[PDB]
């Protein structure tokens, strides 16, 4: 399941990041 | 801008899933006048 | 004796 | 206990009188007078370092050999040196 | 104004008690000594002043 | 006044002292020159470099005689 939890950060990460 | 460019990608995060006082001079010899240093 | 030793300093 | 004096007085000028004022500040016991007034010497000129890879003036030093360097290629050429001579040593 | 250079109190009878406090200050031009007001002594520590200190002093 | 003379170490020897350790001086040598300029070929003595030795002596190039 730890696969899940990495699409999961990654997500969120990729929308933090995301805007300026 | 830094921080997009930085953002670490799935894969990365997938893989993811000895001091001591030395001296210039101990390590490296010194260069004579006029020469290039070169290390 | 004050206003000699102030003076004596100054 | 301690106690700093401040005192202001006139005094008679030196070549109603011709008076000037004058203040002599007092501290009762040299410990706190030493606290107040400490002799410090001046802060020595720092040695303006020098990369010993390339020779220009110094911008970083290196945590593990607490070597100066200048540039990049002057980390590595230390590191791989570094380990050579530890490798040497022991 | 001034790098600062020596702080030395200048001790004295009373008519320890100090009379004037010597302030050292350099500038690329040069150096003075100033002889300044024992009074003083309060702005300097209340500024943390030591030696290697850019400082100015108003004449006012 | 007295000439300035330019020195190093003037601002003390602790703050220039990684530039002088960095370095190290090129050897001299009191060594024989030949001086073109003379005739003879007497060879007097110089404190000159090492790479510097056997170079034509450049006081030489002064010699020349009035028409």
């Amino acid at each position: 399941l730890l696969k899940e939890r990495l699409d999961q950060i990654y997500l969120v990460n990729e929308r933090r990041c995301s805007q300026a | 801008e830094l921080l997009s460019k930085k953002k670490i990608p799935r894969k990365l995060m997938e893989e993811i899933s000895a001091a001591a006082k030395l001296k210039a001079s101990r390590l490296f010899q010194p260069v004579q006048y006029g020469q290039k240093p070169e290390g | 004796a004050v206003m000699t030793a102030v003076r004596a300093w100054e | 206990g301690p106690i700093i004096t401040y005192h202001s007085v006139t005094v008679p000028l030196v070549g109603p009188p011709a008076r000037c004022s004058r203040t002599f500040i007092t501290f009762s016991d040299d410990a706190t007078f030493e606290e107040w007034f400490p002799q410090g010497r001046p802060p020595k000129v720092p040695v303006r370092e020098v990369c010993p890879v390339t020779h220009r003036p110094a911008l970083y030093r290196d945590p593990v050999t607490d070597i100066p360097y200048a540039t990049a290629r002057a980390f590595k050429i230390i590191r791989e040196a570094y380990k050579k001579y530890i490798t040497a040593h022991g | 104004e001034g790098e600062v250079t020596e702080l030395t109190p200048c001790e004295t009878e009373n008519p320890k008690t100090i009379s004037h406090v010597i302030i050292g200050l350099k500038t690329a031009k040069g150096t003075k000594q100033l002889k300044l007001d024992p009074s003083i002594f309060e702005s300097l520590q209340k500024e943390r002043v030591e030696a290697g200190d850019v400082i100015y002093i108003e004449a006012n | 006044a007295p000439p300035l003379l330019p020195s190093d170490t003037g601002q003390g020897y602790r703050t220039v002292k990684a530039k002088l350790g960095s370095k190290k001086v090129r050897p001299w040598k009191w060594m024989p020159f030949t001086n073109p300029a003379r005739k003879d070929g007497a060879m007097f003595f110089h404190w000159r470099r090492a790479a510097e030795e056997g170079k034509d002596y450049p006081f030489a190039r002064f010699n020349k005689t009035v028409q």
